[PDB]
């Protein structure tokens, strides 16, 4: 009885796991290219802040 | 000794009764129940590889 009930606790926590680490590897990936694109954002808005301050020296 | 003659008759037709009718079935519910435990075991086996 045991070895019957530990064959489908084992089979479910398979059947589970295997879903769990799709959704684990997804959930890095997403977290990854989000790191990823607050970067490009970052980059972006200090270039932004650097063309903003040469406008103002510029214009003084 | 006639009726050991005649009571040896009647367990030899028992015995080809048995033989004949209830081992047959018998047999093959052992042989279910061994394939059932045997199925199991494998079944344990291979969700332990998985």
């Amino acid at each position: 009885e045991a070895m019957l009930a530990k064959t489908a606790a084992d089979n479910r926590k398979s059947a589970e796991q295997v879903a769990a680490a799709q959704a684990d590897y997804e959930k890095e990936m997403a977290e990854a290219r989000a790191q990823a694109s607050a970067l490009r954002d970052e980059a972006r808005a200090a270039g932004r802040s650097v063309v903003d301050e040469k406008r103002a020296q510029a214009s003084g | 000794m006639s009726i050991f003659i005649g009571q040896l008759i009647g367990f030899a037709v028992i015995a080809f009764i048995i033989v004949k009718w209830v081992v047959p079935p018998v047999r093959t519910l052992m042989r279910n129940q061994q394939e059932a435990v045997r199925a199991a075991l494998a079944e344990s086996a291979e969700a332990a590889k998985k």
